[PDB]
């Protein structure tokens, strides 16, 4: 009753699926290896960090990123799979934004990187829509109740990034210095950028 | 489809397994883990065998207990393998022979899907809309927490895409529709039993009606 179905080891099943397709000539030479490299090396939250740092230091770019995220991202050449229609959402002194895909795992891959295990967890998918303040608190981010939390559920083709507020103590920093404090979790919206003490 | 995958608002889960900025390790934690997405794209882009929406739906079609105990990347191994069998490309025999053991697949669909709705409305930013009080047994990109609920439009997309409830079944009548960022008050969705502010759902035009 309620027991798991018998299954071969998952690695055996995944490579069986590869071999069955590959052995029919359906997988071009180097195809999955090409994707592995794209997923590991190119799709990266360092890209979203570069976009945030530019917005923080360039009012004109900030405006473009918030009004036409796709065009802003395209200037850097960072459009891609699961990242073709981009909306950036702006945190403010009274608003914290947070992103989820409650139905699966949808994420702006090219500029955030592939989602981490925790974002795809049933815990995050079930809970952050209903109790984002408690979820963020448990994760290490306290949001004071003078702030509205707004959760974006990625249910169609829009792919989101959070533009967090720029923390005090970073005035005059270079774009490279600002990029360093914009982490993957800041782009998803569960973390606020931290300035060293 | 009112499946167990429609998790938003479910109560009883524990802590999210993360603290902010913790080390999440490499992109792939095992040598096979890049295969499901890479083979999904082979099926979508190289073979033209199925849509991304069909991949979402075949994972929704995992038997529910199987869905609940299966790690994320493995669900996509199972889902892509199932589609390859359903589309006549592979057999389950050959998958199990190559795997050296059982390779159970998602369950058959119990819906043929539905077409892009014939009658819809172009909505404007600031307009109040209600999510249509409809039940769809096949694929749909409406989480149940917003069914029948009212919110306000914050964005109408400037592009249009095939209706998931049709393309997620490989139908020829998905058309194209824009989607709308619909902002709901947390209380509209969960009454007093929420600590949030607002929730914005990106809803296809065919899921909406004037409020
Ligand atoms: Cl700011
Ligand atoms: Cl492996
Ligand atoms: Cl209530
Ligand atoms: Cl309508
Ligand atoms: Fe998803
Ligand atoms: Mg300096
Ligand atoms: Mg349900
Ligand atoms: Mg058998």
């Amino acid at each position: 009753e309620n027991a798991a179905p018998a299954q071969a080891p998952v690695s055996d099943r995944a490579w069986a699926l590869f071999r069955a397709l590959d052995g029919k000539g359906l997988v071009p030479d180097g195809y999955v290896e090409g994707w592995k490299k794209t997923f590991e090396e190119d799709f990266s939250p360092r890209r979203g960090a570069e976009l945030v740092a530019r917005a923080w230091t360039d009012p004109e770019f900030r405006q473009l990123l918030l009004t036409d995220g796709t065009a802003a991202v395209a200037q850097y050449g960072y459009l891609g799979p699961q990242g073709e229609y981009i909306v950036a959402v702006e945190d403010t002194p009274t608003l914290k934004n947070v992103i989820v895909c409650s139905l699966c795992s949808c994420t702006a891959w090219p500029i955030l990187g592939l989602p981490p295990t925790w974002y795809k967890s049933f815990e995050y998918r079930a809970r952050v829509v209903r109790e984002p303040r408690k979820v963020l608190s448990e994760m290490g981010t306290e949001i004071a109740s003078d702030i509205e939390i707004r959760v974006y559920d990625t249910t169609a083709e829009t792919r989101y990034m959070v533009l967090p507020q720029r923390p005090a103590g970073t005035e005059g920093w270079s774009q490279e210095q600002l990029q360093e404090i914009v982490t993957k979790d800041c782009l998803i919206g569960v973390a606020i950028p931290q300035v060293p003490t | 489809m009112d499946g167990v995958h429609d998790l938003a608002g479910v109560q009883g889960f524990g802590k999210v397994p993360h603290t902010v900025n913790a080390d999440i390790g490499p992109t792939f934690h095992a040598e096979w883990e890049h295969l499901p997405y890479s083979l999904m794209f082979a099926g979508v882009a190289e073979l033209g065998a199925f849509s991304v929406d069909e991949v979402r739906y075949v994972v929704e079609r995992m038997e529910p207990r199987h869905y609940m105990m299966t790690p994320y990347y493995e669900r996509y191994v199972i889902g892509v393998a199932t589609l390859m069998v359903e589309k006549g490309i592979l057999t389950q025999d050959e998958l199990e022979s190559l795997a050296g053991g059982p390779f159970p697949l998602s369950r058959p669909s119990e819906s043929e899907g539905r077409p892009a709705p014939v009658e819809t409305t172009t909505f404007e930013v600031g307009q109040r809309v209600r999510v249509r009080d409809e039940y769809v047994p096949g694929h749909i990109r409406m989480p149940a927490y917003c069914r029948g609920r009212v919110g306000t439009i914050s964005h109408r997309t400037t592009e249009k895409w095939p209706f998931p409830d049709a393309i997620g079944h490989g139908r020829n009548d998905a058309g194209e529709e824009p989607t709308y960022h619909v902002k709901f008050a947390a209380e509209e969705l969960f009454g007093s039993d929420t600590d949030g502010g607002s929730v914005v759902v990106d809803l296809f035009e065919g899921y909406l009606e004037p409020a």
